[PDB]
RNA sequence: UUAAUUGCGAUAACGAACGAGACCUUAACCUACUAAAUAGGGUUGCUGGCACUUGCCGGUUGACUCUUCUUAGAGGGACUAUCGGUUUCAAGCCGAUGGAAGUUUGAGGCAAUAACAGGUCUGUGAUGCCCUUAGACGUUCUGGGCCGCACGCGCGCUACACUGACGGAGCCAGCGAGUACAACCUUGGCCGAGAGGUCUGGGUAAUCUUGUGAAACUCCGUCGUGCUGGGGAUAGAGCAUUGUAAUUAUUGCUCUUCAACGAGGAAUUCCUAGUAAGCGCAAGUCAUCAGCUUGCGUUGAUUACGUCCCUGCCCUUUGUACACACC
């Protein structure tokens, strides 16, 4: 057969991720976390202050596996949106521009995220297994 | 309530001082061969049903 | 005694496409003459120039809008070839309003 | 404020009371019957969906519809 | 609103006058016989010249038409 | 009956539910006949469809909108408003949502149910301005079937969102309720009220 | 080597190429299967041609959609149709043509596009208009 | 998760900070109502003091609205970057400050006094009793102040 | 020498513009009439047509 | 009848032309042609992750061939086609079938005859005449002002909630445009909560910014119909950035203050399908600014598919003492 790790609906596996995070204790928080706005268009931080960082790292973590050399501006684009501009029409402004960045460092301490060449990131090799493994975890809940 | 239910053989034409109304000979479902005309609101083809309570009134082209 | 493959870039830009089009052919026509490996005209998406414009010499009428518009037709001829081959061909296969254009290397 | 969004102890009582033999278990119906609020609802049908009594029929977000166990 | 004008009426009514044979009933075979015999300098004009001297054909079919 | 398994893994509840029966969103299309005289046809039904949206054109000439399913129809409505333009996708959410509601109570197919309401809410003959000089002036008029179907299926919609105006009930809940009123007929819901008005008012000039 | 075809999927701006081969029965969408795909109510629309001819029809025959353009109903619709197309082309090309017959009958008796194209284009929005038609507002004031 | 029980351990409708803090609000909420208390900043007070984002406005230890309090008072002497004030780097004093409660708005007089003192452009603005961030009034709020 | 092709290609429309308004205006007495650009490698070929060919020439 | 002086017929007219049409660009169809290490997709190298068996999913410009999708080129394709009746079984219109496409196939582009004392002499080394002319209306610097407010009107934008709101989380276009003699579009990486900076780039451009990973939308939790967490308006404070120059916030984000407004009176604007509305993006502007325009996608319906009742025009017949023509 086949452990599949794209074929997990999404949220679920982001959630299974940041449970393993949980786990270990082993990421390095940024400091500057529930002291953020996380995003330029935002009038609130997350709302369960603690964790939801973690589930953020994960959606991230899974963008990368998804795609080849991905980098810091293009997941600001990612994470931005809508700006309640009040009387003006809304925009498209990115979010914050350290935090994510803070967030790959962190994945590359830990050994999910691997420099790539040309200009941006992947996988790493031990990061896709536990990935893998992350993904296997989910399927045996849902099964 | 007594109703009685309307069947088209015709269209006798697009009426009203506007538009919103047509001139239908019709024999009704039950009872047929019985030709009465009466203005109809909405689009109408051949061989429409036409619910109404007021069945035996005839009405001309509106003012 | 020379014949070192270069890998030639021909560019074909211009407005008026029948033009362009004859000059490419003959472009092959020739290439099938002097018998050489050649990808062939690669086309690329035809640039439209968009000029939107208030018809309106002064603001004092109904806003009438005219886009005028450039149409430009680019055009790639790949060449697996030397140099001298390339400078043969280009001694004529010059016709008006197109540019020829030798990239030349790979 | 239109009040009856509190807590105690006499409300939660009731709400036991009031689960089995009946059509309709959902949040808005809920809150018509002058209950607690819309998050606090899902809690306490949570609370009774242990051993049967109450089972789901769809599981969206703020569309939330239970039935009784048959 | 698909009424043809009076061009494309005039030239099919010119065809079936100088071409009464070789005018094969079906839009097909019509349309490629105009192209040949009628200079047009359209394409759509063609199809529409076609299509008329079909109908034309069509009606005579089931009697004469005037003019 | 016979679950044939692929590669790619479908849950079973979805398996079950599938090529013995030409089925709707999970439960059957099947059965659901019109208890009325005339308006069958013009009240969809008979092309089975297994959801409530399509891209299907269908405002093309003109009787071809009287071939466009319930369902998709009252989603389509509820589409009403600026806030709400576009959107069909929470249209069919609030759509299914209703439908769930209506399984809900008392069993009983809840599309024979909208088909009822659809029927009920729908005024017989109506009023039309007529001018004969200058003063407004009404001389009532028969409303042909196509339009009568409209007018219910604006009805109920408006009526729902009346209702959901500062309101726990969702629009959905509120439009399930309007649809029980309409079946049962206890003219409480808006549709109901404002078909009597007018039929008043006909009468009041006939 | 594998009897296989690539099928176009065409709707709005949405372009869906489906690649139809020969295996043990994997249904495929930018590498995630054909469950999730993720408008969530919409899910059930791209389960519609699949449910026409049954499942027999796909533990033969294996599918591999790419999809660009478009949004996200737009993209569901184009891969619903690349889908059909693509079951059918299959037939057409290896199995009987009696089968891709009745394919067809069962598609064009539940015609929701498919098989035909989708017609529609955007009309371009002209100049002295917020929209295609809408005007702005004349004020004889 | 839960709902919280008990007879009367919590005691409904509070008073804190010279103003009221209405209860069957969630936590932050409620302390928007106070003159002053921010969103974010009412957030950061609430972690600082180590409460959950679960209880009601109408609840709350006396010890952890002491503390509260004490967050209130002084940004500096605990872990708060603080360039969320009112009054950052300032005007006069150089320091770090976020006024509380019925004293933002003595402050705001305060600045306005000495705006007026000074006859700046803004303070001939506010005597006037119009537009200060260079804001047009020919067509727009035809009732004003 | 060298720009993006689109504005390459504008630029020497704008010369052919200005070269004819030039001609229109100098050679009035002349009798211009159009002129015919041809650019080349090296030599840029520039037709000029007139009614009096003679005295353009001179 | 027609969208049409569009046609059929009646007929001192007949055959004509311009205008409408045709044409032209684009948007749609081509599993048939033309080709593509600048668009793509396959099989096997190298290996990355698995289930651990063959099989999946990849990445990698390795090699090879194709061209469905992408692109254009060449053509073709719909002619109301096929019957069904209606109407002198004319012109045509409606219904079904086929078909990519049956509203002139959609959208324009162009656009007659004469004009209006319509608009500009502020687009002009396009300009007749008059004016002015060197302590200038020529010029150029320095500063303000065109942005003032007791208040009229017209464009618009944002709001008045649970079709929500805020976080997350998912995740999708299409037009675009963008520097070498400069001060472009600018990735990618460390420092900054933002705003941003800096070292290296890549792109005089399908190749790089860019899959412009846009918004709207879709899942779970939190608050549940309170001028409230709807709404972010009058306002203070820092840090930036643009440009010599920002006070009369240029703009930017952050904390705050948190008002008017609970679906808008009389009038009336716009609209008949990818149309209305929603929702962004891009270009035009542009040192800097978007709420504006052009464009382009992205979601995506209601109800007509008619008629002269109102409004405006049009032609006929009528009358006229008007023809600078009812001002
Ligand atoms: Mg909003
Ligand atoms: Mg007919
Ligand atoms: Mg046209
Ligand atoms: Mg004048
Ligand atoms: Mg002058
Ligand atoms: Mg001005
Ligand atoms: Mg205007
Ligand atoms: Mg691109
Ligand atoms: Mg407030
Ligand atoms: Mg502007
Ligand atoms: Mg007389």
């Amino acid at each position: 057969p086949g452990v599949s790790v794209r074929d997990v609906p999404a949220q679920d596996f982001i959630n299974n991720y940041a449970s393993f995070l949980q786990r270990q204790g082993k990421l390095e928080v940024p400091g500057y976390v529930d002291i953020v706005k996380t995003s330029a268009g935002n009038e609130l931080p997350p709302q369960d202050s603690e964790g939801w960082f973690y589930k953020r790292a994960a959606s991230v973590a899974r963008h990368i596996y998804l795609r080849k050399q991905v980098g810091v501006g293009k997941l600001n684009k990612l994470y931005g949106g809508a700006k309640n501009r009040g009387v003006r029409p809304h925009k498209h402004v990115d979010a914050s521009g350290s935090i994510n960045r803070k967030v790959l460092q962190s994945l590359e301490k830990l050994g999910v995220v691997e420099i790539s060449p040309k200009g941006g990131r992947r996988i790493s090799d031990n990061g896709l297994r536990d990935l893998d493994r992350i993904a296997a975890a989910t399927l045996e809940d849902e099964e | 309530t007594p109703v009685t239910l309307a069947k088209v053989i015709k269209v006798l034409g697009r009426t009203g001082s506007r538009g919103g109304v047509t001139q239908v000979r019709v024999e009704f479902l039950e009872d047929t061969t019985r030709t009465i005309v009466r203005n109809v609101k909405g689009p109408v083809r051949e061989g429409d049903i036409l619910v109404l309570m007021e069945s035996e009134r005839e009405a001309r082209r509106l003012r | 005694q020379e014949v070192v493959i270069h890998k030639i870039r021909i560019n074909l830009t211009s407005t008026k496409v029948k033009q362009l089009e004859n000059v490419s052919a003959n472009i092959i026509k020739n290439a099938e003459t002097f018998k050489l490996v050649k990808k062939g005209p690669v086309r690329l998406p035809t640039k439209v120039l968009k000029i939107s414009t208030r018809k309106t010499p002064n603001g004092e009428g109904s806003k009438t809008w005219d886009t005028y518009e450039m149409r430009i037709h680019k055009r790639y001829i790949d060449l697996e070839a030397p140099a001298h081959i390339v400078k043969r061909i280009t001694q004529i296969t010059i016709e008006p309003g197109v540019d020829v254009e030798v990239i030349i290397a790979a | 404020a239109k009040h009856a969004v509190v807590l105690d102890q006499d409300k939660f009582d009731r709400i036991m009371k009031e689960a089995p033999t009946y059509r309709y278990v959902s949040v808005s119906v809920l809150v018509d019957r002058f209950k607690l609020g819309g998050s606090l609802a899902r809690v306490a049908l949570r609370h009774l969906e242990n051993e049967g009594i109450i089972k789901p029929v769809s599981k969206h977000s703020k569309q939330a519809i239970y039935t009784r166990a048959t | 609103g698909r009424v043809r004008t009076k061009t494309v009426k005039r030239a099919s009514k010119a065809l079936i006058e100088k071409y009464y044979p070789k005018l094969t009933m079906d839009f097909q075979t019509n349309k490629r016989l105009c192209d040949e015999i009628a200079t047009i300098q359209s394409k759509r004009l063609r199809n529409k010249i076609a299509g008329y001297t079909t109908h034309l054909m069509k009606r005579i079919q089931k009697g004469p038409v005037r003019g | 009956f016979v679950p044939v398994e692929l590669a790619t893994t479908i849950p079973v509840e979805i398996q079950q539910a599938q090529q013995e029966i030409k089925l709707f969103n999970k439960w059957s299309f099947e059965d659901v006949e019109v208890k009325d005289a005339s308006l069958v046809d013009y009240i969809q039904i008979s092309k089975p469809i297994y959801v409530a949206h399509t891209a299907g054109r269908y405002a093309n000439k003109r009787f071809r909108k009287a071939q466009c399913p319930i369902v998709e129809r009252l989603t389509n409505s509820l589409m009403m408003n600026g806030r709400n333009n576009g959107k069909k996708l929470k249209a069919v959410r609030i759509v299914k949502h209703t439908l769930e509601i209506i399984n809900v109570l008392t069993d009983q197919n809840p599309l024979q149910v909208v088909v009822d309401a659809i029927i009920n809410s729908g005024p017989r003959e109506d009023t039309t301005r007529v001018g004969g000089g200058g003063a407004a002036r009404r001389q009532a008029v028969d409303v042909s079937p196509l339009r009568r179907v409209n007018q219910s299926i604006a009805l109920l919609t408006i009526g729902a969102r009346e209702a959901a105006f500062r309101n726990i009930k969702t629009i959905a809940e509120t439009l399930a309720e309007e649809l029980i009123n309409a079946a049962k007929g206890s003219s409480t819901s808006y549709a109901i009220k404002k078909k009597d008005e007018l039929e008043r008012v006909a009468k009041s000039n006939r | 080597t594998v009897p296989s075809v690539q099928t176009f999927g065409k709707k709005k701006s949405a372009t869906a190429v489906a690649h139809v081969k020969a295996g043990k029965g994997l249904i495929k969408v930018n590498g995630s299967p054909i469950t999730l795909v993720q408008p969530e109510i919409l899910r059930f629309k791209v389960y519609e041609p699949l449910l026409l001819v049954g499942l027999d029809k796909f533990a033969n025959i294996d599918i591999r959609v790419k999809v660009t353009g478009g949004g996200h109903v737009s993209q569901v619709y184009a891969i619903r149709q690349a889908i059909a197309k693509g079951l059918v082309a299959y037939h057409q090309k290896f199995v009987d043509e009696q089968s891709k017959n009745e394919l067809k009958k069962a598609f064009t008796s539940y015609d929701r596009t498919l098989l035909i194209a989708d017609s529609r284009r955007p009309e371009p929005k002209k100049f002295g208009g917020r929209g295609a038609r809408s005007r702005f507002q004349k004020s004889y004031r | 998760s839960l709902v919280v029980q008990e007879q009367g351990s919590f005691q409904h409708i509070l008073r804190l900070l010279n103003t009221n803090v209405d209860g069957n609000i969630n936590v932050v909420y409620a302390l928007t109502t106070i003159r002053g208390v921010g969103r974010r900043y009412a957030n950061l007070v609430c972690k600082k003091a180590d409460v959950d984002l679960h209880k009601r406005a109408g609840e709350l230890t006396q010890e952890e609205l002491e503390r509260i309090v004490q967050i209130m008072q002084n940004p500096t002497h605990y872990k708060i970057p603080a360039w969320f004030l009112n009054r950052q780097k300032d005007v006069n004093d150089g320091k770090d400050y976020h006024s509380l409660a019925n004293n933002l708005e003595s402050k705001l007089r305060d600045d306005l006094e000495r705006l007026k003192k000074i006859r700046s452009h803004r303070g001939i603005r506010h005597f006037w009793g119009l537009r200060v961030r260079g804001q047009h009034t020919k067509t727009t709020g035809r009732r004003r102040a | 020498a060298i720009i993006s092709k689109k504005r390459k290609l504008v630029a020497d429309g704008v010369f052919y513009a200005e070269l004819n308004e030039f001609f229109t205006r100098e050679l009035a007495e002349e009798g211009y009439s159009g002129v015919e650009v041809r650019v080349t490698p090296t030599k840029t070929e520039i037709i000029i047509r007139a009614t009096k060919v003679q005295d353009v020439v001179g």
